[PDB]
């Protein structure tokens, strides 16, 4: 189990990040930029970044390709879902046009716009984490209700599991 | 949602703000709030005159120095459940979400997402 159930350390955020990388591989680790380095977590293993991942349609194709960023956030002690967007021109979406890609459900609820925590502007989309550890720890409850565990490897890829609820036209890797 | 109208009536506040708008044309009246489920110091001073050249990135260190945080601490600012451009002035803001009772309201936690 965790030291606390629904929360992430920082070594568990690494161990459940290295099974991610693993499981995968389109998902990587990365440092970010020098000056905003944290010091609890491994330099070269600061966030997970997965790129120019498909969105086929909003919520003839009209493709778009996202990066998607996990941090780790002190603050709440889970991990924090962070995308970028792009057209099929390679060109930075505005504010406006990643909306079409985020469920009506979370459009003003769940989702920010601020600067990522390890690169510069421009800002970039964020699931906020104020409801992750409450939902996360009735799912580890559940699993070991139903004869099974959750283990800590497997925390993000069931985390990545559930937020597909927010943009579920965004098709990141989780899973096979 | 805010303490400020409950204990004035619409009137009193209507009276106040066309009374003040008209005594200080470069200022503009703000009311700032800390949220209900907001971890964070409260403030002793909740009617707020500000200059309208007064930029709301200037007004966020004043209210920061008022709670006592440092730059690291997370402090964001919601009008009417929007967090406003740091670069835009206290008078762009006040024209644009000013209430019928000509007051600007501000409501202040540590996360970006007051609920």
């Amino acid at each position: 189990k965790f030291k606390e159930t629904g929360v992430i350390t920082p070594e568990e955020f690494v161990a459940a990040g290295d099974h991610l990388v693993h499981h995968c591989p389109t998902w990587q680790w990365a440092t970010g930029e020098e000056l905003k380095v944290k010091a609890y977590l491994p330099t070269g293993k600061q966030f997970l970044v997965t790129k120019n991942v498909p969105c086929y349609k909003r919520c003839i194709l009209q493709t778009r390709t996202y990066d998607l960023y996990i941090t780790y956030d002190k603050y709440y002690q889970t991990p924090r879902l962070w995308l970028f967007g792009y057209d099929e021109q390679r060109q930075p979406l505005t504010v406006e046009h990643m909306y079409e890609d985020i469920s009506q459900d979370h459009v003003k609820k769940t989702v920010t716009i601020e600067n990522h925590p390890h690169l510069p502007p421009p800002p970039m989309c964020s699931v906020h984490p104020k409801r992750h550890a409450e939902v996360m720890k009735k799912i580890i409850e559940t699993v070991a209700e139903g004869g099974g565990e959750l283990g800590v490897h497997m925390y993000l890829l069931i985390f990545l599991k559930f937020v597909q609820a927010v943009i579920p036209t965004i098709e990141y890797d989780y899973t096979r | 949602k805010f303490v400020y109208k409950e204990e004035h009536p619409f009137e009193k506040r209507r009276s106040e703000g066309e009374k003040i708008r008209k005594k200080y044309p470069d200022r503009v009246p703000v009311i700032v709030e800390k949220a209900p489920k907001a971890r964070i110091g409260d403030l002793d001073k909740k009617k707020y005159l500000v200059p309208s050249d007064l930029t709301v990135g200037q007004f966020y260190f004043l209210i920061r120095k008022r709670i006592h945080l440092r730059a690291e601490d997370a402090l964001f600012f919601f009008v009417n459940n929007v967090i406003p451009p740091t670069s835009a002035t206290m008078g762009q803001l006040y024209q644009e979400h000013h209430e019928e009772d000509f007051f600007l309201y501000i409501a202040y936690s540590d996360e970006s997402v007051y609920g």
